[PDB]
């Protein structure tokens, strides 16, 4: 029942600081433990930053010790990240965890992960088109219908649907970065005999932006 | 720092099989290893602490061995839950370090992918963008090749391909590929083709739409 959770922006600009939060829950930062700050970036190589101990003693990995602070708010059982100096090299998903102070070394609690995007690009709402089959296109036993999530920045995006029948196969593929901003889409596979009878329509929230979109999907 | 490598970083196995993962450090760590399991969303779970010991929770078709400079994760009786990618880490020195990790993938029955193709839609084109999509849903193995052709003469550039990750209950692949062209291109041309590759046919996989229809 020990919980971390990480937060704060998702978008910093190069040169500036990075900021982040994680809130523990179930258990106090106080009792015993050391508390830690770990990043993986672009590749999938995972990075220890520091911690904070119970007792409030700190450390950092070497390579961050210029750049690199951690704090703690024993009142609101949460510890905090610093880092300054940013640039696009500090892009990653960022983690908080518990660990042994010493002894096995083991890292048993972990956040969920947090992604942090540093570049000077600005934040920009998606275009939504649907992707509906051709006219001539006459199908069989069931239909697929999907939308586009084009232009936009930074990530993420959530894609939702709604028709009518739970047997409704949704894909989502991830975005990929087309000159500067980011496309993505999204497939739902329906029966034929429930489209185009029963309306069917994708939801796409942009949190980034706070922007929210629906497409109806026509034949 | 002390360097943790793991030489091998894809691993493809049978579900019911015996798979093992190995890890290397740059010195000797006295047995002061751990190991975790990432799974595709993020979230990472410790495993085995110490070697061989098993954390809280952790089935027993896992465990661990090793000494020295040289350690190994056996993961037997092979779930579909463990599509995942597994990390080692040195407990012994600050900083704590951890290997690049090994994928596994769960093996499948080969499966043919079903391939729809869209035309750009009405919102679009007013706004000057031509996006023609294909899906490629539900195959295995990973391994496909794509190809448009507009007029039947082929297109290599402007083509953005997204697999997905391996689907944690069937385990097959699905793959979106999109070509991106301008409306007045768009506009100069009939057909556009959609052509999948797959070791489930000796011949492609065609589908294709025409504007004079
Ligand atoms: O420098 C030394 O040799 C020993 C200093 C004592 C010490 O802090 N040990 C120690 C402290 C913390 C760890 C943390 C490991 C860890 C592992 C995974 C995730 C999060 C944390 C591991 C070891």
């Amino acid at each position: 029942e020990v919980q971390l959770q990480e937060s704060g922006p998702g978008l910093v600009k190069p040169s500036q600081s990075l900021s982040l939060t994680c809130t523990v829950t179930g258990y106090s930062i106080t009792s015993d433990y050391a508390w830690n700050w770990l990043r993986q970036l672009p590749g999938n190589k995972l990075e220890w930053m520091g911690y904070i101990s119970y007792s409030g003693r700190i450390r950092y990995n070497p390579s961050l010790k210029r750049r690199i602070s951690i704090t703690r708010d024993t009142s609101k059982n949460q510890f905090f990240l610093q880092l300054n100096s940013v640039t696009t090299e500090d892009t990653a998903t960022y983690y908080c965890a518990r660990s042994d102070y010493g002894n096995y070394g083991r890292g048993d609690y972990w956040g969920q992960g947090t992604s942090v995007t540093v570049s000077s690009a600005k934040t920009t709402p998606p275009s939504v088109y649907p992707l509906a089959p051709g006219c001539g296109d006459t199908t069989g036993s069931s239909v697929t219908s999907g939308c586009l999530v084009k232009g936009y920045f930074p990530e993420s995006v959530t894609v939702t649907w709604n028709s009518g029948s739970l047997s409704s196969s949704v894909h989502t593929f991830p975005a990929l970065l087309q000159s500067g901003l980011y496309t993505m889409s999204s497939s739902v596979t329906v029966p034929s005999s429930t489209w185009p009878s029963e309306t069917v329509t994708c939801s796409v929230a942009h949190p980034a932006s706070s922007t929210t979109v629906d497409k109806k999907l026509e034949p | 720092d002390i360097q943790m490598t793991q030489t091998t970083s894809s691993l493809s196995a049978s579900l019911g099989d015996r798979v093992t993962i190995s890890c290397r450090a740059s010195q000797d760590i006295s047995n002061y290893l751990n190991w975790y399991q990432q799974k595709p969303d993020g979230t990472v779970k410790l495993l085995i602490y110490y070697t061989s010991r098993l954390h809280s929770g952790v089935p027993s078709r896992f465990s661990g061995s090793g000494s020295g400079t040289d350690y190994s994760l056996t993961i037997s009786n092979l779930d579909q839950d463990d599509i995942a990618t597994y990390f080692c880490q040195q407990g012994t020195t600050l900083p704590p370090t951890f290997g690049g990790g090994t994928k596994l993938e769960i093996k499948r029955a080969d499966a043919a992918p079903t391939v729809s193709i869209f035309p750009p839609s009405s919102e679009q084109l007013t706004s000057g963008g031509a996006s023609v999509v294909c899906f490629l849903n539900n195959f295995y193995p990973k391994d496909i090749n794509v190809k448009w052709k507009i007029d039947g003469s082929e297109r290599q550039n402007g083509v953005l391909n997204s697999w997905t990750d391996q689907d944690s209950k069937d385990s097959t692949y699905s793959m979106s590929s999109t070509l991106t062209l301008t409306k007045d291109e768009y506009e100069r041309h009939n057909s556009y083709t959609c052509e999948a590759t797959h070791k489930t046919s000796t011949s492609p996989i065609v589908k294709s739409f025409n504007r004079n229809e």
